[PDB]
């Protein structure tokens, strides 16, 4: 457990970050999809 | 006439086993016998061998593209090693017919056994990257190791893999011949007019020379100090020695700039990966971009009209 | 001008022809009696290529070509609208690229470093002399040279090299054009270890020299060392101009055919070469 | 982009060329630059600041950690020399070359300089002196090389000046680099192997003659060679090159 | 039979790493054999059956 | 199966992680690139056509 | 070992991976099904 | 390697399951080919 | 086995074991592949011939 | 009476040949199976 | 015949059984070779004529 | 008496020769066996 | 003749046992191979003709 | 005195020597009798 010396709490902190960063692009992504789709499915 | 070539007087003894810092012993064992002919030359350690996962990885790997591709080449041959003796690189291995094309659907003989036995040598080549790569992270030293061998890497990739994709076919990647490669290169020349008029080639063209004729000197310099002590060089940028003195003035005097031992070695990789780099991106444009170089030539005034 | 530690480098003395006879130094560059000798032609040599140019009459910057004379005319008179400024203008740099390798020897001296680095130019130079007065003149005339034109760059091969098929199966071609492949692949290395220890991994320590053995032998197997290669390097690059060179003469009354059937001289070899199967016999 | 230009000749191209001309002409300002970290800024005859100095400015000075914990070394900094080179300006005027005042082979101008090292008989990286005697070599041996005891020394004004007792060898390169030629003076003096060039039977001296032979610097440690004489040894023995031109 | 015996004079962790790669390899080169020949490129099948080309 | 928390008594994670990583990604090009080459799973190609696009 | 690594050290960081790899394979259970409905390859 | 007899007999036993249970996957797959179509 | 068992002290087993089974793998893929090459023993094609697949 | 590069004793290479060829004969068990499947599904001779 | 043991008391056994065992293979393989090729001697074409398969 | 060079006494060599031979003597005999069931199928005089 | 003994004395047996070994195998594989190109001295090629196995 | 580079004694070599010539006395005999055997199948003069 020591490579690279984060504690639990700033794991945490960093792991929630990462992961709310993530939702958001995800999202977009989601909206970018869904409107390709609507304006031409590929399907 | 002493031009500094052989050594004069012969001395050997135990090998240095090594020195760690942060490599694995675990997979570094056993020392090597000592060579004869090199003794004259210079030095004779020959080992020891990291049988690393990378240096594994690619063991077998590039033994399957060593081994694989001879026994199809015997389906050629007709089991005879006479007729295998005389046709000796004369026996090459052909991508899929440009119908298949891009599509992945070969049959062996044609050209499906290539994309097997290319697949392998994909993977080695890639595999040994790290193994350059890693023992430099164990000792701690720079990744240029890693860097220079991508140049070559990323125009290996494009000979087969990145240019023929952007066509979309699977012929215009080479042929596994030891002859068959060598016409084929002269072959690409003939497919898009001449290869004259491509410029990355031509950029090309300059910087292989760059590279045996700079280090002519370059080694000269320092067999100009082995009198002055030219093979204590790492601490000849720290201890600046009559090694780095002298010689460099010589390029001062010759060519009005001069340099020093550090910088010395950035101009070795730095313009050895313009032999790679260079033409990856060159040899792309002759099949997605510029599919005859004699009139794309003809646009900025290097070609008759 | 000076560096921080040059001046005491500098010694009137050695100087090829007299001891201390011009051997002044214009700010950084040196200039003297061999000094003048490469800026004397190579000063004229460019600008009658200028001259080259009015002849057609274009000045398009790569469009400027100055054009050799044919076989005819070889050591005779010859319109400069041809001849006599190609002619000429082997005089200017075959004069300079001899003066400037020669000049080079008394700085050399002066310095107490060995010839390597002009006897390295000179042989590097017989490249070039092969192309001109050898090659030309062992058929008989300047006509089988390559134009010293800049748009040209090098494409002579239309009649030159396709006469001989796949030019890259001259048996010194073959070999010639690999010695600068294993130059290069082997040049990274020390151009690698030197600077990779000069730069370690940002925060580690500067290597020891015991450190620049292991690196190479635990990765292909093989360390000859430092000077192994710069060896190897001049063993290399000039052998590269030496077997290619040397197979520009024996392209010239030695060799009037297509390179590739040389190769079957092996498969001409009457021990197993008429044996049915595979893709002879 | 299917051999369609964005208009008349210019796409992507020569859009590679074009950025060909500008990458390659920044890495060579960046080459040029990284060249530059001895000996700058430029000087003069004088001592001045040249008056020129270029375009191309000196790169960051980044200090080396350094290893076997011997301490650090600032590069480029102030580049300092700290030798003997007590000459004289030949001339006031701008351009001369400097003539050797005195004794030049102490002083060592020309062919004959010799750089201040650091002080250290150089251990390797394990702890041990890199060159070391044949005789405090523990394990090595002479294995199937020209012993060159037994070859009576030869100047290149051909007189008999000694003959080698011992090889202080390297241990790291495996190859010789320092023979023990002690003279009939007193003083054991070390020759380098790469200098001189010997044949089957003989050992010869073509840089230097018979008399410089005996003031080849003296070692003060008979067991290790100090770096500050390795170069002032060579620096007197190299330098003699053109002293003895004639002879 | 019994084959623990290997283990203590011969090292697991080149055992494991190098039977991994084997077994990668050897499975892509079969399945591209598989994938080569006409029968048993089971996507041309797939289309011709299905009859979508 | 519960026992093979002994191959991380072997194997430092971060280079398994790091293999695997690779792995997967490569993989998954090489499948996807293999499906679009067939003209008959292509769904670009199949999107193309049905949808009367071309 | 070459690790140094507990056996409760292993044992959570089996866990963790192996929740990971339940994860990602359910992903791409659901997505062959998907496939396979829209366009069966048997 | 320096292991001991506990030792090669617990990772043995544990390699063995792992090879087993590859194994058994492998001839499930095996036989629902054949069973698709079979080469013999 | 009367007196074969002293051929492991003279060659040791690591090394033997490893070539060992380089030449194995090696062989059997080597005759599997001659195998094939025979259109008679394509197995390949025996089921493509049997059941009528083109 | 060792006589090896090894070091091995003649216990341990007893032990060690015993595993040995106790490997062989169940590899060439497997194989001479093998060999009898092909040759009754299609023999050579 | 009776005293050839020498020859262990004159070479190293191990390197006579390393040199013994590449002869050996190398010699089996050109050997089999030589017969495959060998149309006369080919039992993989021999196979395929008394059975009349194609 | 022996030159002495690898070491081994005459007692080694006497058994490791007998070792050896008896490995050739079972592999000739497998190759007679082998020549022998070839000719009988196929002679090749 | 009597007293070739001293050729031992002369060399070293080691070495020219292995030059005897190397050489006699070199020679009796180019003489193999000779015949064996011959047609007349090719015994594989009668035994087809003498048995007429084609 | 004798002369011996490598050293052997004069018995040593009378040992060696003529085990080598039993051995070549075995192997040229061998070969006299495949000689015989061909040329009884198939004379070459
Ligand atoms: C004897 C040496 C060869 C030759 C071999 C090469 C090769 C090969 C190449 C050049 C390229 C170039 N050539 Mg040249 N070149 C020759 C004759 C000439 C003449 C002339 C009118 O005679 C001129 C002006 C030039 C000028 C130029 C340079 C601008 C350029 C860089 C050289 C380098 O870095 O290496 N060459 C002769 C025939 N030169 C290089 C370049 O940059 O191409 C784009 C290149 O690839
Ligand atoms: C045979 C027809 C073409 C030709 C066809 C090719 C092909 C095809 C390839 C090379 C390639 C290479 N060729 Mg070219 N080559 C020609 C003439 C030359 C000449 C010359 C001035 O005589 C030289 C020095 C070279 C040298 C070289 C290198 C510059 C380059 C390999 C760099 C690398 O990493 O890959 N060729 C002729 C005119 N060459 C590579 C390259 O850069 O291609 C664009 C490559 O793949
Ligand atoms: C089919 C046409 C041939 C070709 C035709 C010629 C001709 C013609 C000549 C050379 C010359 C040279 N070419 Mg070539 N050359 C080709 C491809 C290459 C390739 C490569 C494939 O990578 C390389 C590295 C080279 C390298 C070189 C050198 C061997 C040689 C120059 C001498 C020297 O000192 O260097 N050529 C193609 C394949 N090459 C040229 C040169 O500059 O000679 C001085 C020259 O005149
Ligand atoms: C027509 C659709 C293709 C298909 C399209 C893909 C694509 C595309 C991918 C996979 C991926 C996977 N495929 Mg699928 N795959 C097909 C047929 C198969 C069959 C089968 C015998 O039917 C199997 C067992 C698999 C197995 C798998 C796994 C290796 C992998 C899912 C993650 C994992 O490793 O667990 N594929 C069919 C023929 N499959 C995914 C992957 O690479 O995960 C790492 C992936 O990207
Ligand atoms: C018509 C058939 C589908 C196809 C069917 C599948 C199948 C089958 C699988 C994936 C899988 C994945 N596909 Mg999809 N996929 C296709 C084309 C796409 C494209 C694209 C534009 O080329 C993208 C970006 C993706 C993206 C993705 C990833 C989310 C995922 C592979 C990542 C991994 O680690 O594995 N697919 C087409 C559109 N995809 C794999 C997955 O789910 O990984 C978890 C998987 O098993
Ligand atoms: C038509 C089928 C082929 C055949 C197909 C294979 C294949 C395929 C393999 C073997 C393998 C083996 N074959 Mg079989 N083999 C054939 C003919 C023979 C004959 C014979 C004279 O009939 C013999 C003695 C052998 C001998 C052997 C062994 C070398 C080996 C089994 C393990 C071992 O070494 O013990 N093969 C016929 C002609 N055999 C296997 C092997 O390589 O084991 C290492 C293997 O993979
Ligand atoms: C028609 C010619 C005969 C023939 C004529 C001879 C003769 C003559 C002699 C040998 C002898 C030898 N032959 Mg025969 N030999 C034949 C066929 C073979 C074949 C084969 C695959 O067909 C092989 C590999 C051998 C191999 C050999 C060795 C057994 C032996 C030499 C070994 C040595 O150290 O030297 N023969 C054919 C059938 N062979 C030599 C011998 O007896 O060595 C002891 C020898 O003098
Ligand atoms: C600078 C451009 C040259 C280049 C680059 C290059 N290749 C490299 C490296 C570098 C910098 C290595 O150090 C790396 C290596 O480990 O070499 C021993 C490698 C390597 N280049 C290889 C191949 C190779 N590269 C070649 C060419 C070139 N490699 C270019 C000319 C050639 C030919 C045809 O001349 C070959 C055969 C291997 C020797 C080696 C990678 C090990 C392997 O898998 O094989
Ligand atoms: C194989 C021998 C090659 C060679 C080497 C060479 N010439 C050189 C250099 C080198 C390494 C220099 O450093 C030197 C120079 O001053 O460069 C700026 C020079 C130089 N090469 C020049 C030109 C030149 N040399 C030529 C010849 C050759 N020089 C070959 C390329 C050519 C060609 C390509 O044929 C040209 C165009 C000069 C401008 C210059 C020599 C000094 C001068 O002013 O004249
Ligand atoms: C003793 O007997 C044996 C058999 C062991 C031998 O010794 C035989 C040994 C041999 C070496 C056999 C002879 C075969 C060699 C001589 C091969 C020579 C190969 C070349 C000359 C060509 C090398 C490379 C050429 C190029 C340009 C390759 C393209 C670069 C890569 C990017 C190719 C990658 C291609 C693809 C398709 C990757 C993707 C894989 C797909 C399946 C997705
Ligand atoms: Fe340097």
């Amino acid at each position: 457990l020591g490579y690279t010396g984060l504690t639990d709490e700033q794991a945490q902190e960093l792991h929630s970050v990462y992961m709310s960063g993530l939702w958001l692009f995800s999202a977009v992504a989601i909206v970018a999809h869904l409107a390709v789709y609507i304006w031409r499915p590929w399907f | 006439e002493y031009q500094n070539i052989f050594s004069q007087v012969q001395v050997r003894g135990p090998a240095d086993l090594g020195m760690t810092e942060d490599v694995n012993l675990a997979n570094r064992s056993g020392v090597g016998p000592f060579s004869t002919l090199l003794g004259w030359f210079g030095n004779a350690q020959l080992g020891p061998i990291y049988l690393g996962s990378l240096g594994v990885l690619s063991l077998f790997s590039g033994l399957m593209w060593f081994f694989t591709i001879g026994i199809w080449f015997w389906y050629q041959a007709g089991w005879n090693p006479a007729v295998f003796l005389r046709d000796l690189f004369f026996f090459s291995l052909e991508p899929p017919a440009p119908e298949y094309g891009l599509s992945f659907a070969a049959p062996l003989k044609e050209g499906g056994l290539w994309l097997i036995a290319s697949f392998f040598m994909f993977v080695a080549v890639w595999s040994w990257w790290g193994r350059t790569y890693l023992r430099a992270q164990a000792l701690g030293m720079g990744k240029h190791t890693a860097w220079a061998f991508l140049s070559a890497i990323w125009l290996w990739m494009v000979l087969g893999f990145i240019r023929p994709i952007l066509m979309g076919s699977w012929s215009e990647a080479v042929p596994y011949g030891i002859f068959s490669h060598l016409d084929w290169t002269n072959n690409f020349s003939l497919v898009h007019g001449n290869l004259f008029y491509n410029p990355f080639h031509g950029l090309s063209i300059a910087f292989l020379y760059g590279s045996a004729l700079l280090f002519a000197m370059h080694g000269a310099t320092i067999l100009a100090v082995s009198r002055f002590g030219g093979e204590r060089e790492l601490e000849q940028i720290a201890d600046r020695g009559t090694a780095a003195e002298r010689a460099a003035l010589f390029w001062r005097w010759t060519m009005g700039f001069n340099a020093t031992m550090e910088g010395i070695h950035r101009w070795a990789i730095w313009m050895a990966v313009l032999v790679t780099l260079t033409g990856g991106i060159g040899i792309l444009l002759s099949g997605t971009v510029v599919d005859n170089w004699y009139v794309w030539g003809q646009n900025h005034g290097m070609a008759p009209l | 001008a000076l560096l921080s530690f040059e001046r005491k480098y500098r010694v009137p003395g050695g100087t090829l022809v007299g001891g201390n006879l011009f051997d002044f130094w214009v700010g950084p560059f040196y200039v003297g009696f061999f000094g003048v000798a490469t800026f004397f032609f190579a000063a004229l040599g460019i600008i009658l290529i200028a001259w080259s140019a009015v002849l057609q009459g274009t000045w398009n910057p790569q469009l400027i070509s100055v054009y050799p004379p044919a076989l005819e005319y070889g050591l005779g008179g010859a319109p400069l609208a041809k001849g006599g400024l190609w002619q000429i203008i082997t005089i200017c740099a075959t004069g300079a690229f001899v003066s400037w390798a020669l000049r080079e020897v008394e700085i050399c001296r002066k310095l107490g470093i060995g010839y390597h680095i002009p006897f390295a130019f000179a042989f590097a130079i017989l490249a070039y002399l092969t192309l001109v007065l050898f090659r030309p003149v062992m058929m008989g005339a300047w006509g089988y040279a390559f134009p010293y034109g800049i748009w040209t760059h090098l494409d002579w091969v239309s009649n030159t090299g396709y006469t001989y098929g796949n030019f890259h199966y001259n048996p010194a071609h073959m070999i010639a054009i690999s010695f600068f492949f294993t130059n290069a692949l082997a040049l990274a290395l020390h151009g690698a270890l030197v600077l990779s220890a000069a730069n370690p991994e940002k925060g580690k320590e500067m290597r020891t020299p015991d450190h620049e053995d292991t690196f190479f032998r635990d990765l292909v197997g093989y360390s000859i060392g430092t000077l192994g290669i710069h060896r190897l390097g001049l063993l290399l690059s000039l052998s590269a101009v030496f077997f290619s060179a040397l197979c520009m003469i024996i392209t010239g009354t030695i060799w009037f055919d297509q390179w590739v059937d040389w190769w079957q001289w092996w498969v001409k070899l009457p021990w197993w070469a008429n044996i049915p199967g595979g893709i002879n016999g | 982009m299917v051999g369609v230009t964005a208009f008349g000749n210019f796409d992507l191209a020569s859009l590679a060329i074009y950025s060909f001309w500008i990458f390659l002409a920044g890495l060579i300002y960046y080459l040029q630059t990284e060249n530059m970290r001895e000996g700058y800024p430029l000087e003069n005859e004088d001592g001045t600041p040249a008056a020129n100095q270029g375009p191309f400015p000196l790169p960051k000075p980044k200090t080396f950690i350094l290893p076997h914990g011997r301490g650090t070394l600032t590069v480029p900094g102030p580049e300092s020399e700290d030798r003997p080179i007590a000459l004289a300006r030949t001339a006031v005027s701008e351009g001369f070359p400097h003539a050797p005042t005195g004794d030049p082979m102490k002083d060592g101008v020309g062919p004959a300089s010799w750089v201040a090292r650091r002080d250290l008989p150089e251990l390797d990286g394990h702890g041990h002196n890199k060159i070391k005697p044949m005789k405090a070599a523990a394990g090595f041996h002479v294995s199937a090389g020209k012993n060159p005891i037994g070859l009576p020394v030869r100047g290149c004004d051909l007189e008999i000046a000694g003959k080698v007792v011992d090889i202080w060898v390297d241990i790291p390169e495996q190859m010789a680099r320092f023979l023990e030629v002690e003279l009939k003076d007193g003083s054991t003096r070390l020759l380098p192997m790469q200098m001189v060039k010997v044949q089957s039977n003989r050992v010869h001296v073509n840089a230097l003659s018979s008399d410089l032979f005996a003031g080849i610097p003296t070692i003060k440690s008979p067991t290790e060679v100090t770096l500050l004489e390795e170069d002032k040894i060579c620096g007197y023995v190299a330098g003699g090159l053109m002293y003895a031109a004639p002879k | 039979s019994k084959f623990y015996k290997i283990w203590m004079i011969f090292d697991p962790r080149r055992v494991f790493v190098a039977q991994g790669v084997f077994l990668f390899l050897l499975a892509v080169m079969i399945h591209l054999i598989l994938l080569s020949t006409p029968s048993y490129n089971w996507l041309e099948i797939s289309a011709a059956k299905y009859n979508r080309v």
